């Protein structure tokens, strides 16, 4: 019987807490002795699990944490929009979007920082921004700055309520575990209320605002000029002389004759020749498809009427002779584990963050977005990262889960249980398959470099040698080229330029997209991809398979989920802890991650981006190198790495100039974290009893005993600040790069 | 041996209170007892103590 | 690799290799007469180390001279 | 095999005993300290050098201390 | 009814039982194969191997070899072959000596999966494996020849 | 420029190497009751002293040498 | 007192792993641990695996010694059950390993004499220099 | 030539901070008074007093090798 189930008043609140650091627990509460201590308090800050054993307790504060999360971000946005009604070149960028730079950032003048704010066009002096927050804004039909702050007005309104909802829910009226629990009722809720309505009102938005203000803009007419977005409500006389279907009403809606409403729902594919991005048009009939798509999927599981599926009968139905008892007891096991939860939603959301990236890149959704390089590349990076990030996240609580929760004594699944009884042939598996690709991934570029520098350029792999093509990607190509005419009939145009067959799109002199080709580069590119990939599956999935025991530990599960070792014996045991292997997972993601994203720059300047002459001929920014020159190591350090760093190692004295600054800040943190990385704490314990007598000697030693980090937190520090290094690298590497040059 | 409270400086070289000050808990009467002064200190040492067993010749009452 | 990663990972992975050699076919047929371990955690920061000083001397020798003998001053 | 040894300092809290995971020390009766016990170690052959008994050990400075020798199948962990 | 179960049915012995390490068409062709030929002698075991290996080893060497586009191509692809071959031979060789001693019995199993006692393999010895090393470089170069004339001849 | 960078790499291992068998002499020769109060254990003894200041100096110059240089770029 | 027999009792529930034992088992040494549970009941294994013990007497046999004490400590401690583990050599032999002399090495009991003992505080060992050319150890002493 | 001079103060004054650290805790420190009775090379002291990574007089080598090839780089 679900229903809504609330405890009254669990928590007095008061600031009596906020003067008691680490009351969360009873270890950290009693007060610091050491240092060590300090880092504790915040390392364990939101463990919630090792707060209470009580799930309940749990799920409430995992609740209003979110919430305040939630308040974050809208005060975030609220912040974006009003910069970008306050501080922006918006409106100008309207008039001119083709030769007109984004910024919505200006800097105060002082000590000489002023040289930041550049010229963006537009009567304009600031900082480019790459978020591609003005072609979202120019797509939802936004004209006046005077929107944009009544949009961060509600996004500040919509924090205020969202920490209000925090403090209610965790202090008023806290909700009971039966009602966490309620997965059917929470899965039905969000597929068609949250996402189901949420697409729909959003194609109410595209239908009555974005199309028609779109079509004026479109047209050419000054965006002042343009009627206001509720008159297009108010006098559908408008809409019917933009699209005559809505002379009919919503007669043709209930008469089922949708054919009439083929003025704005169309499905064309491909992209607008004078915007560079997706029909709108298309946009809104696929957000309307979706959005009934998702409503009748709301209605799958069972609640409070016999109609419905269970979960745990669909779990129970499906067990195999290879299997035994199949997902029996998983049903369980994800309705009283949120680490469980946690692994399943990283992996998915990261995953799903990179198919964003992708998707992005090939079919720019919003209006002049595919000509705006800057943005576009930095979009691919930013998602890339995030969806990395997300994964190992889902390694690490997979592996948590692994330690803290797991019981087969009381909730006992089959299919876990195969795992863990083969895991040895897995990981060994894993492991051979790992070797055999980075043989036959690097050992080609290796190959490569060495029959170059050898004279014996027709001994290489390559187009012009030994040729390794990407049949089957050109074949998949070539099919979804055909596709509009043969098994996808109603479709006009392809779903993207990039696949092998068609034209060219181009808008205000910049090359949009055109067909992307794919050679012995590409299948070498592709190959490291699939061998960096499985490696950081490797180190993460061994983390938490063995996470509980190995033949070197059989006790393993009682040393806890993050701890140093189990000492120097067994011939040492250093990072046997699954939190050591995300620790290393982390350094290996940074790795692919780092070569996906040169993957993607150095392809698009070379055979995408450019500009385009007349009569068509098209010079791209790097001249189509890469099927040359991306075969050697050689080559990316030179064409790559040496020719593009120039634009960030000569921004000194320009706008650009803090990319510089960034770049060697960069450097300097990554060789930074090498210090954590590389040493160990006993060093810096005597180093630090040295010191201590000095500051004995003057009376200045402090109660607060200082120590050195530990073992664990000098990890975490070295791979962290490793990361932020190389990471922010590569960030003022791509932004002072693709801003000079495009 | 020294009294209860008694202020006393540390002797064993290989002490983490070495050469400092600690507080006289209890003395051990048996005789067989080989570290029979008791000594607290005011700070820790690396394992989280802060209480350690001495003998007569590793202490030295001083004020 | 050897000065970042540490020593239990690789002796767990090499234990799981034991376990695939001892239960593949043919390869059954050829046996170790030592033990495969991992490096020890010494010998492991000696290693590294030891790539990190060859690497680092190569490399500032190649672009010392080629930088120096491709112009000659 | 390891070398592990006791020394005078011991208190006989039995912490580094139940600490080991294969089986090397134990408590045998003593006069020294007021627990009436101290610790030994008459199975180091089997001991793997881990360090969970010095970790576990609560005087200062240690009264049990583990000085890693000749290295053995058994030493080294192996399982194969 | 299930597929996997534990090897031989001890549970505590560190591997399982699946179609592909024990099915009726996976063990007749493994038990087949002449390094299980276990009461034959290992000279004509390593006749056959050697034979095998050399023949396909002469494929790969000829094509990709640095004299593919040459009319000196399946000389030199044949010749790297039996290079290998004699490599392969001097591994063997050394591996032998090394494993075995020419006192020491034979370190291969005496039992069946039933149970029963049966002659241990004579190839884990250092006799045998000195005339199965002999079989290799025998019918190694053997194959390679036969192979290259096949090719080329 | 090979014969500088070349002799002083030589000159840095070879310092590293110096004070590497400096301790080596600390812990397997040196006698601490035959060595009383001479230049040597008193060396021993002030060694907070001589630690501490040597961490000050690097600290200094580093302190101020990298905010120089972050200043002027 | 003399040490507990070995005999041929049956083994827990469990479809088989690939943690179990390999070579070493059958060239140099296996181990073999027994316990007495009041009912059949799941435990997890130190070789990865969810089994399940019979009732009365069980014996399993594992790889090392650190899994047996590893295994009787998960016993003692979560189903407060006695057990006990012996060394087994290829040619038959066995050997009883724990508890040695009956009692638990964490509580003293009389008999057990000492082993590596040395009668002075750890400060006081002798520098290397006084072993020199010996084959001694500081800690040898 | 005088920012990089101090550059190089930085580098001898750091590397011998740690060369001549190591050598005077290579007999002991507060955190491990009986170093000596382990030798100039071992792994650690193990994971208990708060940890004991890069504890011994080698590691101490070991550290500084990187500040040299850092000074005469
Ligand atoms: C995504 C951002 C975020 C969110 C939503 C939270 C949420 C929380 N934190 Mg956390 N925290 C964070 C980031 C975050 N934290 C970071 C980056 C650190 C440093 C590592 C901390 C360090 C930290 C400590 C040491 C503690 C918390 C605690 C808490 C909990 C109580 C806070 C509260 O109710 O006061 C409500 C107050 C406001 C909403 C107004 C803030 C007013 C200030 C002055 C501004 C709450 C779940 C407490 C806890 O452990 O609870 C379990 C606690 O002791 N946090
Ligand atoms: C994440 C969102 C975000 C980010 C990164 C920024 C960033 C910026 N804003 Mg913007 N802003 C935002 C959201 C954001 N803003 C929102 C939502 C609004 C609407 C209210 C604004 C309205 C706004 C205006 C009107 C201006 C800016 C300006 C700026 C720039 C200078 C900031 C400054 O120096 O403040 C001033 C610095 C301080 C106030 C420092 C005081 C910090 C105190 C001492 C900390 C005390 C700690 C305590 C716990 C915090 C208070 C808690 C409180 C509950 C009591 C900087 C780029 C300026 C600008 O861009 O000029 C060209 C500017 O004029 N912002
Ligand atoms: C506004 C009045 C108010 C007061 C007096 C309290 C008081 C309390 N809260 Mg409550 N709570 C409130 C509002 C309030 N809360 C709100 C608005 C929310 C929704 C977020 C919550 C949700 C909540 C949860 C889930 C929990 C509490 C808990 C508590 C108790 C301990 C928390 C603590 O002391 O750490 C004080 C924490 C801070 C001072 C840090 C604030 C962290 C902020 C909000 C995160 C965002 C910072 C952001 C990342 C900025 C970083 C910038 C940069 C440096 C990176 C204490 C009685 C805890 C409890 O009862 O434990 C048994 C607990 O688990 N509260
Ligand atoms: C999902 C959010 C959403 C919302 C809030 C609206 C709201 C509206 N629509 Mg729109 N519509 C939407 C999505 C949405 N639409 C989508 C996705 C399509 C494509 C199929 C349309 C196609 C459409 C047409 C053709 C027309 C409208 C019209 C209207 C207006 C009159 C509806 C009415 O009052 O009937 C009464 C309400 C009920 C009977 C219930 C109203 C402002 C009418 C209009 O604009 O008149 C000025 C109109 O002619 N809509
Ligand atoms: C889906 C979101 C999500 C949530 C809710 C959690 C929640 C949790 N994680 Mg998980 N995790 C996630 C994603 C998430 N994680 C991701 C994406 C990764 C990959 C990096 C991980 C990898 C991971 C590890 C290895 C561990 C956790 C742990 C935890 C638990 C303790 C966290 C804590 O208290 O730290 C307090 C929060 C901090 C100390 C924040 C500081 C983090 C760094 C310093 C900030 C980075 C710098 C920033 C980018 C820029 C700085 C700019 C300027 C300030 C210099 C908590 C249940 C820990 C655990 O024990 O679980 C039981 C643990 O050991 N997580
Ligand atoms: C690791 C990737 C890789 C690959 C695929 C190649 C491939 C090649 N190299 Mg190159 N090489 C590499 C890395 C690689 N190299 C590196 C890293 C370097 C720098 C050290 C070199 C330096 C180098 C030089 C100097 C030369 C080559 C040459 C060659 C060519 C001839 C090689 C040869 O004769 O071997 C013989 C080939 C084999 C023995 C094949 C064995 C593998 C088979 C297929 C295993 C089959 C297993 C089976 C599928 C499993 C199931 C069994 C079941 C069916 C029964 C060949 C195209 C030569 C050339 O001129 O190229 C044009 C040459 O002169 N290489
Ligand atoms: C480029 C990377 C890098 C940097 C900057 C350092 C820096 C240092 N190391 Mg070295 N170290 C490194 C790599 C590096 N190391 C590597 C790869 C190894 C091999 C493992 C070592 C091994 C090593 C040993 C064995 C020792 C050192 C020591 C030192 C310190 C020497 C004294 C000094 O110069 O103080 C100047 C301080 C700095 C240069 C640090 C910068 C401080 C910044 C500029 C101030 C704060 C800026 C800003 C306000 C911060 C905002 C951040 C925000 C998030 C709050 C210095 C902190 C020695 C030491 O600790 O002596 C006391 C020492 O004994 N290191
Ligand atoms: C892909 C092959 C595939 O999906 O096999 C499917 C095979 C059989 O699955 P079942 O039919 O037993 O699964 C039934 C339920 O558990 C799932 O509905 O799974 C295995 O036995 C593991 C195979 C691993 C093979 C190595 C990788
Ligand atoms: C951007 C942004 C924002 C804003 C937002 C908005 C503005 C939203 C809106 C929203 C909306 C405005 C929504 C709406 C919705 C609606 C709906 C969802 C409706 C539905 C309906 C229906 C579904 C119907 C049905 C029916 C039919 C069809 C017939 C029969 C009867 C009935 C009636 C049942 C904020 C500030 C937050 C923040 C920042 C960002
Ligand atoms: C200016 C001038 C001059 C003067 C000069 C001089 C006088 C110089 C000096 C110099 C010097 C004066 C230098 C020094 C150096 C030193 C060093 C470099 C040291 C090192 C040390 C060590 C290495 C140590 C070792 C050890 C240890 C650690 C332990 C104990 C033992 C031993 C000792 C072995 C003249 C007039 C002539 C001319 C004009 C100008
Ligand atoms: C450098 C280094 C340290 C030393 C780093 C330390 C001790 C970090 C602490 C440094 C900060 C600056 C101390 C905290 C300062 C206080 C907050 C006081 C602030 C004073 C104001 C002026 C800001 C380790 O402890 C360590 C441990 C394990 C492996 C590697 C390493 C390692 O490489
Ligand atoms: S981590 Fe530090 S302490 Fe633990 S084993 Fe590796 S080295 Fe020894
Ligand atoms: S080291 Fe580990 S194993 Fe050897 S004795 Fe101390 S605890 Fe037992």
């Amino acid at each position: 019987e679900v229903k809504i189930l609330v405890d009254r008043d669990p928590i007095k609140t008061s600031f009596e807490q906020w003067a008691k650091p680490g009351h969360f627990s009873r270890t950290i509460a009693k007060g610091p002795d050491t240092t060590t201590w300090i880092w504790n308090l915040h390392a364990d800050a939101h463990d919630f699990d090792s707060h209470t054993s009580d799930l309940e307790e749990i799920s409430r504060k995992v609740f209003s944490a979110h919430f305040g999360q939630l308040s974050i971000i809208f005060l975030w946005l609220s912040g974006m929009y009003f910069h970008g009604a306050r501080f922006s070149n918006y409106e100008a960028w309207l008039n001119d979007p083709t030769h007109i730079k984004p910024s919505a950032q200006v800097v105060w003048p002082i000590v000489g920082q002023e040289i930041l704010n550049g010229d963006v066009g537009g009567g304009f002096r600031g900082i480019q921004i790459t978020s591609g927050f003005f072609q979202i804004w120019r797509a939802s039909g936004i004209t006046s700055e005077l929107q944009l702050y009544c949009t961060a007005i509600g996004a500040l309104v919509f924090a205020g309520l969202m920490l209000f909802a925090g403090w209610f829910h965790y202090h008023k009226a806290a909700p009971k575990l039966a009602w966490f629990q309620d997965v059917e009722s929470m899965l039905n809720h969000h597929l068609a209320g949250l996402l189901g309505l949420g697409s729909l009102s959003w194609a109410g938005h595209q239908v009555h605002v974005s199309l028609p203000i779109n079509q004026f803009l479109n047209a050419g007419v000054d965006p002042k000029e343009i009627p206001l977005p509720h008159e297009f409500i108010l006098n559908r006389d408008l809409l019917a002389q933009l699209y005559p279907s809505f002379a009919e009403g919503a007669t043709p809606f209930f008469t089922l004759n949708w054919s009439k409403y083929a003025d704005f729902l169309t499905f064309r594919g491909g992209l607008d020749p004078l915007t560079g991005g997706l029909w709108l048009t298309d946009i809104a009939h696929h957000h309307l498809a979706i959005a009934i798509l998702f409503l009748i999927a709301g209605h799958m599981y069972r609640t409070n009427w016999g109609i419905g599926h269970g979960i745990k009968d669909i779990l129970e139905a499906h067990k195999g002779p290879f299997t035994g008892q199949g997902h029996k007891g998983l049903y369980e096991i994800l309705t009283t584990s949120w680490h469980a939860q946690l692994s399943i939603n990283l992996a998915m959301l990261g995953s799903l963050t990179i198919v964003v990236a992708q998707h992005m890149y090939s079919m720019p959704p919003y209006p002049y977005l595919a000509t705006d390089y800057a943005t576009q590349l930095s979009l691919f990076t930013h998602h890339m990262w995030i969806g990395g990030f997300l994964i190992v996240g889902a390694a690490a609580h997979a592996a948590i889960f692994m330690v803290r929760d797991y019981d087969p004594t009381t909730r006992y699944n089959d299919l876990l249980d195969r795992v863990l009884r083969h895991r040895d042939a897995i990981i060994s598996h894993l492991n051979w398959v790992c070797i055999f690709l980075g043989f036959h991934s690097f050992g080609l570029y290796i190959h490569n470099d060495t029959m170059s520098a050898l004279g014996r350029p027709q001994d290489m792999f390559s187009d012009t040698a030994i040729q390794l093509q990407p049949v089957f990607a050109q074949w998949i190509q070539n099919t979804h080229a055909l596709a509009p005419g043969t098994t996808a009939p109603g479709a006009t145009a392809s779903t993207s330029l990039t696949w092998g067959g068609g034209d060219l799109v181009a808008v205000g002199g910049k090359v949009a997209l055109l067909p992307i080709p794919l050679g012995t580069a590409d299948f070498l590119v592709h190959h490291i991809h699939a061998f960096t990939i499985h490696v950081t599956v490797l180190i993460l999935l061994k983390g938490v398979l063995f996470a509980r025991s190995s033949r070197l530990i059989p006790d393993k599960a009682n040393l806890g989920f993050r701890f140093p070792c189990d000492g120097p014996g067994r011939g040492g045991t250093c990072q046997v802890s699954a939190w050591d292997h995300v620790f290393l997972g982390l350094f290996w993601m940074y790795n692919s991650i780092s070569v996906v994203i040169f993957h993607f720059s150095w392809k698009m300047q070379s055979d995408v981006w450019g500009t385009i002459n007349d009569q068509g001929v098209v010079t791209h920014i790097t001249a189509g190198n890469f099927a040359q020159s991306s075969i050697t190591i050689n080559g990316w350090l030179r064409d790559f790495l040496w020719a593009q760093a120039s634009q960030v190692i000569q921004s000194y004295g320009s706008s650009l100039s803090a990319y510089g600054l960034f770049f060697l800040g960069a450097h300097f943190v990554w060789a930074f974290s090498l210090m954590f990385l590389f040493s160990g704490r006993g060093y810096w314990q005597e180093l630090i009893e040295s010191i201590v007598w000095a500051h004995n000697k003057l009376k200045v030693a402090p109660a607060t005993q200082p120590r050195a980090l530990s073992i664990v937190q000098g990890r975490a520090v070295g791979v962290t600040h490793y990361l932020l290094g190389g990471i922010a690298t590569t960030w003022a590497f791509f932004l002072a790069r693709i801003i000079a040059v495009g | 041996g020294p009294k209860r409270g008694a202020k006393v400086k540390i002797l064993r070289k290989e002490s983490y209170w070495y050469k400092g000050t600690g507080s006289v808990v209890a003395v051990d009467q048996d005789p067989n007892t080989r570290y029979p002064v008791v000594v607290r200190f005011n700070k820790v040492n690396y394992a989280n103590v802060s209480t350690n067993n001495y003998a007569l010749d590793e202490i030295q009452e001083v004020e | 690799m050897f000065l970042i990663s540490w020593r239990g990972y690789w002796q767990e992975l090499i234990e799981t290799l034991a376990w695939a050699h001892e239960r593949t076919p043919l390869a059954n047929l050829i046996r170790w007469r030592d033990k495969p371990v991992a490096l020890s955690i010494v010998q492991a920061r000696l290693v590294g180390l030891v790539h990190f000083s060859v690497g680092y001397i190569f490399t500032y020798a190649a672009f010392l001279i080629a930088s120096t003998s491709g112009k000659f001053g | 095999s390891h070398s592990v040894k006791i020394y005078d300092t011991c208190i006989g809290c039995t912490q580094c005993v139940r600490a080991c995971p294969t089986d090397v020390l134990e408590m045998i009766p003593w006069g020294g300290c007021k627990a009436k016990q101290i610790a030994s170690a008459p199975r180091t052959e089997d001991c793997v050098g881990c360090k969970r008994c010095e970790s576990a050990c609560p005087t200062d400075f240690l009264s049990v201390r583990v000085y890693l020798w000749h290295e053995t199948t058994r030493s080294m962990g192996l399982a194969y | 009814y299930q597929v996997i179960q534990p090897i031989n049915g001890d549970p505590f012995i560190g591997s399982l039982e699946t179609p592909v390490t024990s099915s009726p068409l996976i063990a007749w062709y493994l038990s087949n194969l002449p390094a299980y030929r276990t009461a034959v002698s290992p000279l004509l075991r390593g006749i056959e191997v050697g034979l095998a290996h050399g023949y396909l080893l002469v494929g790969p060497f000829v094509k990709a070899g640095p004299l593919r586009n040459t009319e000196i191509a399946g000389q030199a692809g044949s010749l790297a072959a039996g290079g290998l071959v004699v490599i392969l031979s001097l591994c063997l060789t050394i591996y032998g000596i090394s494993s075995f001693n020419e006192g020491a019995p034979s370190t291969a199993p005496s039992l069946t999966l039933t149970g029963r006692k049966k002659e241990p393999d004579q190839l884990q010895t250092a006799d045998g494996w000195a005339k199965f090393t002999g079989g290799f470089f025998f019918g190694g170069i053997s194959g390679v020849i036969w192979a290259y004339f096949l090719l080329y001849v | 420029a090979a014969l500088y960078t070349h002799h002083q790499y030589i000159a840095g291992f070879i310092m590293t190497g110096a004070f590497a068998h400096g301790p080596i002499f600390f812990i397997r020769d040196y006698n601490p009751e035959q060595n009383a109060d001479n230049v040597l254990a008193r060396m021993l003894e002030h060694k907070e002293a001589i630690i501490s200041h040597l961490s000050w100096a690097s600290l200094f110059l580093g302190f101020h040498t990298l905010g120089l240089y972050v200043h002027n770029d | 007192t003399p040490p507990e027999l070995d005999p041929n009792t049956p083994s827990p529930i469990f479809g088989g792993s690939t943690g179990g034992l390999l070579r070493k088992a059958q060239v140099e040494e296996f181990y073999v641990i027994t316990w007495d549970s009041p009912k059949e009941q799941i435990f997890e294994m130190p070789t990865g695996g969810a089994a399940i013990m019979r009732e009365g007497p069980n014996l399993l046999k594992l790889a090392r010694k650190e899994q047996c004490l590893a295994l009787g400590t998960r016993l003692r401690s979560k189903y407060k059950i006695k057990y006990q583990f012996y060394r087994v050599f290829p040619n038959g032999e066995v050997q009883y390993l724990h508890p040695k002399d009956g009692v638990y090495p964490e509580k003293v009991n009389a008999g057990r004499q000492g082993v590596g003992q040395n009668f002075r505080s750890i400060g006081k060992n002798v520098s290397p220099i006084e072993v020199k050319f010996t084959g001694k150890q500081p800690y040898d002493l | 030539d005088f920012l990089v001079h101090h550059a190089i103060a930085l580098g001898l004054h750091t590397t011998t901070l740690i060369l001549v650290k190591g050598a005077l805790d290579a007999r002991g420190s507060k955190l491990m008074p009986d170093k000596k009775d382990f030798g100039y090379s071992f792994p650690c002291d193990g994971p208990g007093r708060g940890g004991t990574c890069d504890i011994s007089a080698w590691d101490a080598f070991y550290l500084a090798v990187f500040w040299m090839l850092n000074t005469i780089g």
